């Protein structure tokens, strides 16, 4: 069938697609995240993400976990800086119980002191696991140095707040952000009326349009971390346009033109111009890709470079030189169309999976408030002209730069030098 | 002359037969323990493997093949400098304690 | 007020010195 | 497509996940 | 008697003043520190400062500790970004023994692997003790943000290098930076010929300038810690003159004009212009002072503020505006004269104590070679004109600024806003 996009008067999006799959998937995409935080409550979103199985008003922690496992289901909390999504997935027959459990978890959070104090420890473990790959830390520093507020907030609880998040803070966050207007219940494999019924059964109580954070402001700082690892992970970005704008699509096309994550295993990324440009200068092991983060209010476009400490400066300069060359106008229409093809294929393959489709629909409902068919997305992608890509390149090249680098910085250049 | 009888004792003692070296067989008193903990890691790992292999050989009541026995000349006193330094430092501490 | 972050010591006193760093009347206020 | 850092930790009945942006 | 300065052929400078006092203090000042550390060997200066009691070729750790304690002596290592000072203090009768121990420590260290490995934890213990006062971390971040090079190196070993400092690195640092041209042996209560004899005895080897550090380069960055402390420590500085320059004296007079340190306990810092200027705006607990750091290559001048997290912006803005008012020419001759008196008195009081006099002689010997009498220093202070103070204020206001902030930082302004 088709997506049954609907908006209740309170402001809650309910979308359902009856794919007739053996297993269904229901996700409540609450518009909350690190962005909607202030200095006093930094890290609260992280604990909320970790506090999925805490005892709720209707169901005990024991009951929650035991039931979810007994049906073989799974409850996952995916928290981006702007959207925190609670998703339940299980077989179709037992979907109702997991639905009740999910809405119990979201609607009625009972943050008992002892349980919150228990999960405070798990906070550190999760952050440590996430930070094993340097890229996570590098991106956190990137967002911190790019913005002065909102988006600058990290997705992992800061160290000084690891054991100091309070139940009252969690309650306040839920009350002021987990609101009906900021919520979007999207479920694949379930009927529309059941979704409407459950949504009106639990999520109705919280009034919509809760506490709203301020728009992020581009700081353009340089956060340099000296950790001693031989490989230096550096990322130089500048403020791109926010998602939903045509310039955002132009920036995505620009990202694919420059080069995105490899399409061939153990490939030299021949189409990716950044890789060739750096390779002609750097014959040492390296990896350069285009970073394009697009958030609701602002966006970031840049180049991520991984290379040896001595040769990191050469990699960064070469990649920036490639981007400058594109900005100059040396852009081939063949490359433009190829990048458009890559973007369209990437979008379609992303929405191919059940998880991909769920997250895409949730995002569209949460920000746009409507479902855009993939065909329309592809039409938007091809609508971007070459001039638009070159102009996005110009915006990056002649733009205030925010850089975050982690490793044996050493030769690693500074924003003023770049 | 003396080297002849010393070589005789070296063969008479079986630590060459087990693949051990002389410093491996020293009694582990406090000075010896400090000397061991002062060893460079390569020497330490070599020591522990030698002793483990010797213990394994003694467990099954077997001896290492003749060609693999340690040579009297090839035996190297790895622990001697460290143990001497430990003993000298202990002597200095005792001497300061005396008066 | 450099406030050289001194360390208490006898027979080995590591002292490190920085430059004028205020912290003058915090106790008073 | 370069990986939104996809740092979700594994779990059953409670599996937190996070994502940042392309790497 | 009078201070006697001798520049030996090897380049070592020997100074002695026979104060005819019960106690004699001998200090070897070496032109090494965090500045001469490269990225690879960061923190080696810290462990070298701690490793003053480790076994030397001449004497063991036991002998050094026991003998220095038995004569009742003290062995102290004082490290700045540009200098390291090894001093021994004891009764004049037993000065020879401690002199032998000092030269054994400075000239023939063994850096045995086990002792360095044991001492590596003292790196973290010392770093934690020093960082208890927020001022230490704030100034470390201020130096890191201001300079992209030598002066940015911390006086304390970075955390990732706590266990990684190798004996070979210590030996390399000593060999290439502890050299006769870089050393000055300063003695109080010791006759010049004896000091000369000991210098020939031990400091003959390792002659020459040694490895030379690169010139410090201004970075103009910001580092914001967000440690959650109630009060916010924020320092805003701009590049200034190197030590021993006319503008350096002008900057010192400017620091005393704005307000450096309270003279009356529990006072109102009435003379301090910044203090009153902030106090009228902010009625909350606050603090403010002028940060004047001068090094051989360059210097930093600016304002250090401690205030309630909510009111940090007001305090920083008020202090900055007061400096701006000074720069615009609203500076009275009486204020300049009072600041000159305060600075001259401060210099005299600093050189009053034996430790202060030894440190001053060593610093002058290392930085400038010769020793300048206190009268000439006071004359230099007097020579500064009001126009020079105004121009120093104009340079601080106009120059690019670097800021370090620690605390809640919710309302702490960024460098661009200021």
């Amino acid at each position: 069938q088709d997506l049954e996009f609907t908006r209740l008067p309170n402001g809650l999006v309910i979308a359902s697609l009856e794919n007739y799959a053996p297993a269904s998937r229901i996700g409540l995409f609450i518009k909350a995240g690190s962005r909607y935080e202030d200095s006093n409550n930094l890290g609260t979103s992280h604990l909320l993400r970790l506090a999925s199985s805490l005892t709720t008003k209707g169901a005990s922690s024991f009951k929650i976990t035991r039931g979810i496992e007994a049906v073989g289901g799974k409850l996952s909390v995916t928290s981006t800086r702007e959207s925190m999504a609670y998703t339940v997935e299980c077989l179709r027959d037992d979907i109702e119980i997991l639905m009740e459990f999910l809405l119990n978890v979201t609607a009625a959070p009972e943050f008992r002191r002892w349980e919150v104090a228990a999960l405070q420890s798990q906070l550190r473990i999760d952050k440590a696991v996430a930070f094993q790959n340097p890229q996570a830390q590098v991106l956190e520093n990137l967002h911190a140095a790019a913005y002065r507020n909102a988006l600058a907030n990290s997705l992992y609880c800061p160290d000084y707040r690891i054991g100091k998040v309070t139940p009252d803070q969690l309650h306040y966050y839920v009350q002021n952000h987990f609101t009906s207007a900021r919520m979007a219940l999207i479920g694949l494999g379930v009927s529309h009326p059941v979704l409407k019924q459950v949504a009106e059964r639990f999520l109705n109580m919280r009034g919509g349009l809760g506490l709203s954070g301020a728009k992020a402001k581009y700081r353009g700082g340089e956060i340099r971390d000296q950790n001693g690892d031989s490989l230096v992970h550096a990322a130089l970005v500048a403020e791109s346009a926010a998602t939903g704008s045509a310039e955002a699509n132009a920036f995505s096309v620009l990202q694919h033109v420059l080069g995105a994550g490899p399409h061939v295993k153990r490939g030299s990324n021949a189409t990716s111009s950044l890789y060739q440009a750096v390779a002609k200068g750097v014959h040492q092991p390296f990896d350069v890709s285009a970073f394009n983060a697009s958030y609701s209010d602002s966006g970031l476009f840049g180049i991520y470079t991984i290379s040896q400490a001595a040769s990191a400066g050469d990699v960064i300069k070469s990649a920036y030189d490639q981007v400058k060359t594109i900005a100059q106008g040396n852009l081939s229409n063949t490359d433009v169309q190829a990048a458009k093809n890559k973007l369209k294929a990437g979008y379609l393959m992303s929405v191919e999976s059940s998880e991909g489709f769920l997250d895409e629909v949730g995002s569209q409902a949460l920000v746009a408030g409507s479902y855009v068919q993939p065909s329309t997305v592809l039409q938007q992608i091809d609508s971007v002209a070459d001039a638009d890509v070159i102009n996005a390149a110009k915006k990056f090249v002649s733009g205030r730069k925010s850089m975050a680098a982690s490793g044996n910085l050493g030769h690693t250049p500074f924003v003023d030098e770049l | 002359w003396l080297e002849g009888i010393r070589k005789w004792y070296y063969n008479a003692a079986g630590f060459n037969k087990l693949g051990l070296m002389r410093d491996d067989t020293i009694y582990e008193d406090d000075d010896v323990k400090e000397a061991i903990r002062r060893l460079p890691e390569n020497l330490y790992n070599d020591r522990v493997f030698r002793i483990k292999r010797a213990l394994d050989l003694t467990m099954r009541q077997q001896i290492l093949p003749k060609e693999q026995w340690t040579k009297y000349e090839e035996d190297k006193f790895y622990l001697e400098p460290y143990l001497k330094e430990v003993i000298r430092e202990r002597k200095e501490r005792e001497e300061w304690a005396k008066k | 007020g450099p406030f050289c972050a001194g360390v208490v010591g006898h027979a080995a006193l590591p002292a490190t010195s920085e430059s004028p760093v205020l912290d003058a009347k915090r106790s008073f206020l």
